[PDB]
């Protein structure tokens, strides 16, 4: 521990506490009561990444076998980081720039680090939105656009790739999106995802114009929708006709997954995500409460609510990835009983699903040559319940083709979608705080205009930067950012917040400060987490990083409708100027703290 | 005839910049 000289006379003084708290009544905003607080946070760590990128990573790492990490790094990561971030905004009483700046000023490259991936990541999280909202305007009609392909030019047959793919495909890939097959060429502005473009960020605008007090009454009645609509989707989902056979498939281990690097990079990743550590917007949201508040009965009450969703989600997503494994499955095998009883003439009334194996070598021993020329299909589940479940290709492409077997279709999928728009929405609040904060506290706004000038001009900002997600190219470059700009930025910001408050302020002085707020010093179990075991997962995750960047091949899909064997994936390999990007969206982050550290020594020197 | 999606665009983006000018309205008519 450096003793830190000059720590003293920088921040509040733990008697001063008392006096500050009374005088900042007209500077700094509040919460108008506890619930406003509690919804405000577990707002921003639910939704669009419980439904996206939890499922696509579960099916790779083992099947089911992604739930023992998970679970086991959260428990030993996610709740001494959660707890640690809740108890230093609320004793120094600043945002995420001005916490880190009063515990040495050398240590300003996490201010700047946790605003820079901030922006990011919610460049690409409000694109996701704003096709989300494509598809909410495209319900409100019975026969569902997704429901059945277009016709030619001489209408007599079907499009040549509707026919070949799933008309599900030909309305995310070709209506929607309108890709191309490269990301090296891209077309033009696609004017029909401008516009819901325009929309989201408008109506982010609109409930974040005042930053806290407008955020309040929203995040009320959004974080009701969200939970009241999960729980109105799970007994449809388990009354469905294949539904408890994918929920086996996410629990049944693959027990040789869980010795790979990759599977616990992937496990690590998902905690910092899950819950919105390394971001700076829980350290700005616990600096507006009371200093005698109880931030150890909130950091772990909403942790266990962080951790129940991520699995109730998951058993409402795997329900109905089992019920198109069984509708294919029985597609399928009624392929190869309606290809035997049409090349024999035998009646409907005898061939089955439990006499298929024994009438096959029937027909063989009868005709010889009549059964060559037959093909026969071969479809077995684990082959239906493992395919491709890429990013966007879950809420796209797997749930819109199951809302239209259910009756009344248009129903579930208003419902269905007005929900992800909400989770959706309530994670990008507090994403709008790691930004306005920390840029205005570092004095570049003149400080008399108003708060609602600021925010909007941020929004026009981004939107005005979000037009390469509009282009043809546009879900190829969502992918890739996506990927890097939300697993290497995570990792190292959460490593630096965990070092420099128990190492460079001092853990044995932090728990002084514990003891004067909720009224007892940390258990045993806070002590062993933050001095020993944490740090030391955490120095770990970071060193699988360069295991599986390195021996990996970076590839991409492709849709290519001329590409022989067309509906199955496609992977070619990123062009060369791709490390420029990747460059930028995972090196600026990092190369920004020790950037800054070298910076100040050397003012010193 | 018109395609039902730029109706409920229509109507969900005039809800939306109807409410941005009376919470500019009010802001201002409060400070
Ligand atoms: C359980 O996980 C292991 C580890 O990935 C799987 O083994 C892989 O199988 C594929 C296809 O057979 C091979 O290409 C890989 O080389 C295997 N991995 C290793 C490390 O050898 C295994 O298939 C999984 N279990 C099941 C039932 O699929
Ligand atoms: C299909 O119909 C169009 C008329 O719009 C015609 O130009 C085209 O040649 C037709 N295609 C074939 C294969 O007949
Ligand atoms: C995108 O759609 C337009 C018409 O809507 C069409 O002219 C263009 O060829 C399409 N782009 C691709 C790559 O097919
Ligand atoms: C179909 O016909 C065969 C031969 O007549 C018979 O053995 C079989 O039981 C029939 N299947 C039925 C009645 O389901
Ligand atoms: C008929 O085909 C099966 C394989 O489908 C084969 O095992 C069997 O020997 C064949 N019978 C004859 C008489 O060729
Ligand atoms: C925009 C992000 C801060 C949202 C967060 N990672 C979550 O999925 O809850």
């Amino acid at each position: 521990v450096l003793p830190n000289p000059g720590l003293d006379a920088r921040i509040p003084s733990l008697a001063e506490l008392e006096t500050i708290e009374q005088e900042e009544a007209s500077s700094r905003p509040k919460w108008d009561n506890k619930a406003q607080y509690m919804l405000t946070c577990l707002g921003f760590c639910v939704g669009l990444g419980n439904v996206w990128r939890f499922p696509y990573l579960c099916q790779s790492h083992g099947g089911g076998a992604f739930m023992i990490p998970f679970l086991i790094l959260l428990v030993l990561e996610g709740i001494p980081l959660l707890y640690l971030e809740f108890a230093i905004g609320q004793r120094l009483r600043r945002g995420s720039l001005g916490v880190w700046s009063s515990i040495h000023p050398a240590l300003k490259g996490l201010g700047l680090a946790s605003m820079l991936t901030s922006f990011m990541v919610g460049l690409y999280y409000n694109t996701i939105i704003s096709w989300i909202m494509w598809y909410l305007f495209n319900s409100f009609q019975e026969p569902l656009p997704w429901s059945d392909c277009p016709l030619n030019e001489n209408q007599t047959g079907y499009v040549d790739e509707c026919a070949r793919s799933s008309p599900v495909d030909y309305f995310w890939y070709r209506e929607t999106l309108n890709i191309s097959t490269s990301i090296s060429d891209s077309g033009s502005i696609q004017w029909w995802m401008l516009l819901c473009l325009a929309c989201a960020w408008s109506v982010l605008y609109m409930c974040t114009i005042r930053g806290i007090e407008t955020t309040g009454k929203a995040v009320y009645i959004t974080s009701t929708l969200p939970y009241v609509v999960l729980t109105i989707f799970l007994i449809r989902g388990l009354t469905l006709k294949g539904a408890t056979n994918g929920i086996v498939f996410l629990f049944t281990p693959n027990v040789t997954e869980l010795a790979q690097p990759d599977t616990w990079l992937d496990a690590g990743a998902q905690v910092f995500f899950s819950f919105s550590l390394a971001f700076g917007g829980l350290i700005s949201f616990s600096s507006y409460n009371s200093v005698h508040n109880n931030c150890e009965k909130d950091s772990v009450i909403v942790s266990i609510i962080n951790g129940f969703t991520s699995v109730y989600v998951a058993i409402v997503v795997y329900s109905v990835i089992g019920f198109r494994a069984t509708q294919r499955y029985d597609d399928c095998f009624s392929t190869n009983i309606l290809t035997l009883i049409n090349g024999f003439d035998l009646p409907e009334g005898n061939v089955t699903q439990e006499n298929f194996v024994d009438m096959q070598q029937r027909c063989n021993a009868s005709d010889p040559a009549a059964y060559a020329q037959l093909v026969f299909q071969t479809c077995d589940i684990n082959a239906f319940l493992s395919e491709a479940v890429e990013g966007t290709g879950l809420a796209f492409i797997v749930f819109t083709e199951a809302i239209t077997k259910m009756p009344l279709s248009p129903l579930w999928s208003v419902l269905f979608f007005i929900m992800l728009f909400c989770l959706g929405l309530s994670s990008m609040f507090g994403n709008m705080e790691g930004v306005v904060v920390p840029l205005q506290d570092l004095r570049v706004i003149p400080p008399k205009w108003p708060k609602e000038v600021l925010t909007g001009l941020i929004c026009l900002g981004t939107f005005l930067i979000g037009f390469i997600f509009t282009l043809n190219s546009g879900q190829y470059w969502l992918s890739l950012l996506d990927s890097y700009a939300g697993s290497i930025p995570l990792l190292i910001i959460a490593f630096c917040e965990m070092f420099s408050v128990v190492y460079v302020y001092g853990v044995d002085r932090f728990n002084k400060d514990i003891e004067f707020m909720i009224g007892h010093k940390p258990n045993i179990f806070w002590q062993v987490t933050w001095r020993v075991v944490s740090p030391l997962l955490m120095l770990i995750i970071f060193l699988f990083f360069f295991v599986v960047e390195v021996s990996q091949e970076l590839t991409y899909s492709i849709w290519d409708p001329g590409y022989e064997e067309f509906p199955k994936s496609q992977k070619i390999s990123y062009p060369n100027w791709v490390y420029v990007v990747v460059v930028i969206v995972a090196g600026v982050p990092s190369l920004t703290i020790p950037g800054y550290a070298i910076y100040k020594l050397i003012r010193n020197h | 005839p018109v395609s039902i999606w730029l109706i409920v665009f229509g109507v969900v983006m005039g809800v939306i910049v109807v409410g941005i000018v009376i919470l500019i309205f009010t802001g201002i008519r409060d400070r």
